[PDB]
This record gives C-alpha cells, structure tokens and sequence, in this order.
C-alpha cells in the first residue's frame, strides 16, 4: 500500500499533524508509504508535474491541497484517470466525481445566523482568492429576500499602503453609517483586519462582527475581547468531547524539534481535517481487506476504480470533526456547527447548526 | 589617572552602558570606573557597596538610587564629603555635596494645566519617585478650588486596571494625567486602548521627559489629544555626531546604537561631562557647583543647592502627523507659546 501527497508550500502544520496522524493510527497488518511532495498550489505546470510522478509509480490514492486556480486540474485528471484524491479543501461546486471532500460548507450556516439575528442593511467584506461561491449565495438570497448587500473587495491589496487602505475601508463605511459587517477571510487577512478595526476603534458597543471562516478559537480574540463590540462565531471543533480532550492530552508533549508546534492549546481546523482524513483513509483500506479484494499520465483508467472510490466513499466513522459519512458525491452530509460567541469571558456556546434541524438555540 | 566610583541598580542596563559610552570616547586624565552592579536596590547592600569603593578611594562617584536607599546614600555622602553626582529624582531641602541633573517638572506640569484651565480631572501616579508631585497637586488644587481623584496604582493588576477604568468612565471624567514609571506607563497605555478610549474627547498629560521615548502610534491613528514635555533635541548636531558614532561603535557591547537616546542616557552622558569638566577646572564641591556646560539636555549650570537653573524643555502635542511641538517652558519667562 502506498499514499502520496502534494502537500503545499507554506504549510507546516498541516504535515506535522499528518505524521502524527500517521504514528497513532499503528497498523501492522499493513502500512502505508507517504512519499510527501511540496510545492505551491497555485502553480498549475508544478502541480501537473507531481500529479504526473505520484501515477508513474503506482500510487492507489493521493492527498493534498488545492486553490481557486488549480481545482480544475486535480479534477479533470482524477476524472479521466479514476484516481481518487481526498482533500480537505474547500467544497466545489457541482458533482465532480473521485474527489472526496472533507470540509462540512460555510454556506447555509451564515443563512440561518444572519435571520436568527433579524438583520437588514448589511454589510459584507469579500476576498477574490477563496472564489465567488459564498458572495453569490449571499446575492442571491439578498435579492430573493429584499435584503441589501454592500459588497468590498478586501485582498488583492499592496503590503505598503495595506493599513491605509483597510483603515479607509472603515472610514468609508462610517459615512455611510453602517454598523454591521460579516468578515470572511483566512486567518492571516481577518487578523489585519481586526487589528486595524481596534486602532481606529468600532470595538465599543454598538457594533456587531461575526467571523466567517470556521475556527474562530484561533484568531486571537484576547485584543477585541474585554470590549463592548459583539463578536459571534462558527466552529467546527469542540474543545470538551473526550476524543479531542485525548488528542490534547498529547498534543502539548511532543515538542516542535522533531514535530513542529505541538506546543499549543488550540490546532487549525486544516490540520484537524488531515489527521481525520489519516484516519478515515486507513480504515478506508481496513475495508477492503477485509472484503478480500499504469504508464504516464500523457497516454487508459487502472486496475480497481470502483473498488476504490465507492469503499472509500462509504466510510462511516467517528473523528474530532464529528461524524464522518460521505454521499454519492462526496461531501459531508452527517455534519453539525457549533454556534459560539464571544463575551468579558471565553467563547460560550449558544447552538448547534444541522441539516436535520435547520437553526437551533440552546 | 583619576578614580571614579560607579553605582547601578537592577533594570538600568541602558544607564550603564551609556556610562560605559562616555568613559570610552572621553578616555579615547584617564578615569579609572569603580562599578559595582547591585541586583536588589535595598538600605544594606547600597551602603555595603558604598563602604567597598570608598575603602578602594573614590573622588566621586556617579549612582542611582530610589525611594528606600535614597536617605542612606545621601547622609553618608554628606557625612564623608563625598561629591555624588546622581540622575535620579530631586530631592526637597537643603542637601549637600549631591549633585541632581534631573530637573524638575512641578512648574512645567502646573504652568500647562494653568494654561490649559481645567477644574476636574483624574489624576494616576505612583510613590516611586517621592511625594513632590502628588503633593504640590493637592496644594494647587486647594488654592485654586480644583476637583481631583488622585488613585494609587502600585499594585494594580489587568482586572483592577479595566475595572477602575470602568468605573472612572461611569462617571464624567473626561481629562487623565498620568505620573508613573516607563513600564507603567506602558501598561497604562496598553489597557487604555483595549478598553477604547484611544478616541477623540479625551486628553491625556504624560508627566515625563520622554514623549517622544514611547510608541504613541496607536494614539496617533485614533486622534485623541495627548501632550507631553521634551528635554533632549534631536536636531542639534551634537547629538546626531554622538549618535552616528555610537553607531559606529559594536552592539554586542554597547546595545541600543539604532533609537535615539532617552533622558535617562542624555542625562548621564552631560553629568559625565560635567564630572570631567570638574576635574580638568580643579587641575588649574565649590568648584564642582561653578560649572557651566553645553550638554545633550541644553545648558547645564546649578546654584548653591545642586538644583538645575536655565533650564529650557520643550512641549509636545500629538497631531494626526506625528508630534508638532506647540512651545517651550523656561523658568525666567514661564511658558511660551509658538
Ligand atoms: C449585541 O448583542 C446584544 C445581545 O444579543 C443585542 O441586543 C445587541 O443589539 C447587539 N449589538 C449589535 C450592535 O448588534
């Protein structure tokens, strides 16, 4: 058995949780060979390239990272090919098949936050990275609920005049007398933002910010807390359950020299998804033994495609995200958000987002 | 060779190696430095270590000192005609054989709030530095029928910090002058934006020689009104010539050659030359009192008592550009204005 990986530049965290996904998950029937790559994503030639040497050599499955420019590749290559490729990435759109997905989707959850707070009149901070599958559903039920939008282009902004520019973003806005933004943006961006927000101020009261990128236990939220700003918040991983007590039981011991972080009370909700995915992939392969069952990629589809991909697409199991079951195409369908927000104390818990029940406050 | 005793204390790192900077380039009459670094600023230790350098044989001696050990070091340099040149706080009375550089901000602080006419405000110090200030407010404040809650904030934490802030902002406050310590105030100025009152209607007095020594950027973008006082000028070629060749110089030795200096390292660099002024007058206390110099902080002369005369400190204001200087303060013709 044998797993590659395109892992991508920059990341760090991400692979020192899939090593350590790798170490727990002891397997001595069989074991699996990484063969880790590393290179930018956003680079289609390079990611061609890869794709190309992880198949010369036989690889049953392979797991990595994408962008906005380089999912279209993955996808064509993997469809023509039928390798599958697991990714926690964020969800495409439309049925594109052999690519399983473990990321539950923002969107549908922002819906029923932005109406159990009956809002009106909102304001909205975009980024033109992460792609235009989140600002369209927002037009969209704007227009269908007479709702009205004020759209930003946050991004694509010089490091030189990038604190004047997000400081005339707010200064604008004050014109106007908006008071309510929904900010959407990686990690990196949303701490400029909320930096700049406290050095002109607009974390007193009267002044709502909720934070649209999953996590939200990561940010660093002790410089906007002890304010009189609300702040609310999704999250996908609850810091209380007993598997994920565990997994931080053990987390903090291993030191950065040999893995790097591990030193830390929280972990990224990437890494949290790859050290899943080590899991589910594993057992996703425990299966098929248990069920006692290639050229250059320039040339005809390989021995197993169906074996393969509907094994791995029917796993049922249990992780730190929460259940982990896929559908026919392969996106969450089992998977519930927890509601935070946060006060002078900690984040507290407010509700529980689901497809079963559409809001729910407890 | 003539010898000199050095005297420091903990968390003054940058005044002695600004001491160590003005004994090298001087010497390259060579001084012979007599330091001995005391961790604890303690009554037993500083005279232990007094004892120790006068037994060796000291002319003078350059120290620090605080509010406990200040009593102990000025007697016996009293007691043992001991020339002590000292940067720390002024002291109050007749003192003798103690030289003080450090000039006093009473008048300045009570000429601006004169000026600006303020009858209520809040008033945040601590003992560290002696009771003149606290008290020459209370005098003032009762002469003039003034309105002010002066609030200890020694042994402050963050909770009591945003609490007390809290409720001071339950009632009309409005104005806040603030006499503390570099750190403190630094802690002072790192919970006030957190809470955020780094906006317009506010107008914070920082009592210090070193406005332009703090990161006040913050304060900048927000708008709020501070003033502050300055000593040191930076446009002066002196210093710029010290500061290039202080540059010049390593930084595994002598740290802090890329920021200009505070008035703690000016303030001893022009009583290390004064010092040696002293001696080369004295090879052709009376004499040491007659000085009169051009030093980093202006024009250096006392009287009979040690205490600064002549003395000219620049004011501050911050503006949406930076600092903008607004007037000057001098003892003869009180405060003037651009
Ligand atoms: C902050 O939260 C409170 C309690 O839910 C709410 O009443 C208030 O309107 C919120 N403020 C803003 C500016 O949304």
């Amino acid at each position: 058995i044998q797993i590659g990986g395109l892992f991508p530049r920059g990341a760090d965290q991400e692979y020192s949780a899939f090593r350590v996904g790798m170490v727990q998950f002891s397997t001595s029937e069989f074991r699996l060979t990484p063969h880790i790559d590393n290179l930018e994503v956003a680079n289609s030639f390079a990611v061609t390239n890869a794709f190309c040497s992880q198949f010369s050599r036989g690889v049953y499955a392979i797991f990595g990272f994408y962008d906005k420019k380089s999912v279209n590749t993955i996808t064509s290559f993997c469809g023509t090919l039928h390798v599958s490729f697991i990714t926690p990435s964020f969800p495409t759109d439309g049925t594109h098949p052999f690519v399983i997905q473990m990321r539950p989707d923002l969107k549908g959850a922002l819906l029923s936050l932005i109406e159990y707070y009956q809002w009106d009149k909102f304001a909205y901070l975009y980024d033109s990275d992460r792609g235009l599958s989140t600002l369209q559903a927002v037009l969209d039920s704007a227009a269908e609920k007479k709702w009205q939008v004020t759209a930003i282009n946050v991004g694509n902004i010089n490091n030189d005049k990038k604190d004047e520019t997000y400081r005339s973003l707010f200064q604008d806005l004050e014109l106007k007398k908006e008071r309510r933004v929904i900010l959407d943006c990686e990690r990196d961006k949303v701490n400029d933002i909320v930096d700049q927000v406290i050095t002109i101020g607009k974390h007193v009261k009267g002044y709502h910010y909720i934070i649209a990128n999953l996590g939200f236990t990561d940010g660093d939220l002790l410089k906007i807390q002890f304010g009189g700003a609300n702040v609310s918040g999704f999250q996908i991983v609850d810091y209380d359950d007993s598997l994920v007590s565990k997994f931080i039981e053990r987390w903090s011991t291993l030191e950065e020299k040999e893995y790097p972080g591990a030193h830390t009370t929280t972990i990224k909700y990437t890494s949290a998804l790859t050290y899943d995915a080590v899991q589910v992939m594993t057992e996703a392969f425990r299966n098929l033994r248990k069920q006692r069952i290639a050229g250059d990629c320039l040339a005809v589809p390989w021995g197993q495609g169906v074996e393969i991909e509907r094994a791995l697409k029917q796993v049922q199991v249990e992780g730190l995200s929460g259940n982990i079951k896929f559908d026919q195409n392969g996106k969450r369908i089992n998977y519930t958000i927890n509601i935070m927000e946060l006060k002078t104390n900690g984040p507290r818990k407010i509700g529980y987002w689901s497809e079963v029940d559409k809001m729910v406050v407890t | 060779s003539v010898q000199i005793g050095g005297l420091f204390i903990r968390n003054t790192d940058q005044e002695y190696t600004a001491f160590r900077l003005a004994i090298f380039l001087h010497n390259t009459f060579n001084l012979v430095p007599h330091v001995d670094n005391i961790e604890t600023a303690n009554s037993f230790a500083v005279t232990n270590a007094f004892c120790s350098q006068y037994s060796r044989g000291v002319f003078a001696i350059f120290g620090l000192y605080d509010k406990r050990s200040v009593h102990t070091l000025t007697s016996f340099c009293s007691a043992l005609h001991i020339s002590l040149i000292t940067p720390s706080f002024p002291t109050e009375g007749e003192s003798q054989f103690v030289l003080q550089l450090r000039p006093s901000l009473r008048g300045a602080l009570l000429s601006l709030l004169d000026h600006y006419e303020w009858n209520c405000f809040v008033f945040l110090y601590d003992t560290d530095r002696g009771y003149s200030i606290l008290q020459a407010i209370m005098e003032k404040a009762g002469q003039n029928g003034w309105h002010v809650s002066a609030i200890c904030v020694e042994n402050f934490n963050d909770v009591s910090y945003r609490q007390l802030l809290e409720e001071l902002d339950r009632r009309q406050e409005k104005k806040f002058v603030i006499d503390c310590e570099i750190e403190r105030l630094q802690n002072i100025l790192e919970q006030i934006v957190s809470v955020g009152k780094h906006v317009k209607g506010y107008h914070y007095i920082i009592a210090n020689l070193g406005f332009k020594d703090i990161s006040l950027e913050r304060f900048i973008h927000g708008g709020a009104n501070v003033t502050g006082f300055q000593l040191v000028d930076f446009n002066t070629p002196m210093v710029t010539k010290l500061m290039d060749r202080w540059k010049k110089l390593d930084q595994r030795e002598y740290p802090g050659s890329e920021t200009p200096p505070k008035y703690t390292s000016a303030l001893t660099y022009d009583g290390v030359l004064v010092m040696a002024e002293t001696f080369r007058n004295l090879r052709r206390e009376r004499t040491l009192k007659q000085v009169q110099i051009q030093g980093l902080t202006g024009n250096v002369q006392f009287d009979h008592y040690g205490r600064r005369v002549n003395y000219t400190m620049d004011v501050f204001e911050l503006k949406s550009t930076g600092p903008r200087k607004v007037g000057y303060w001098n003892d003869m013709d009180k405060l003037v204005l651009i």
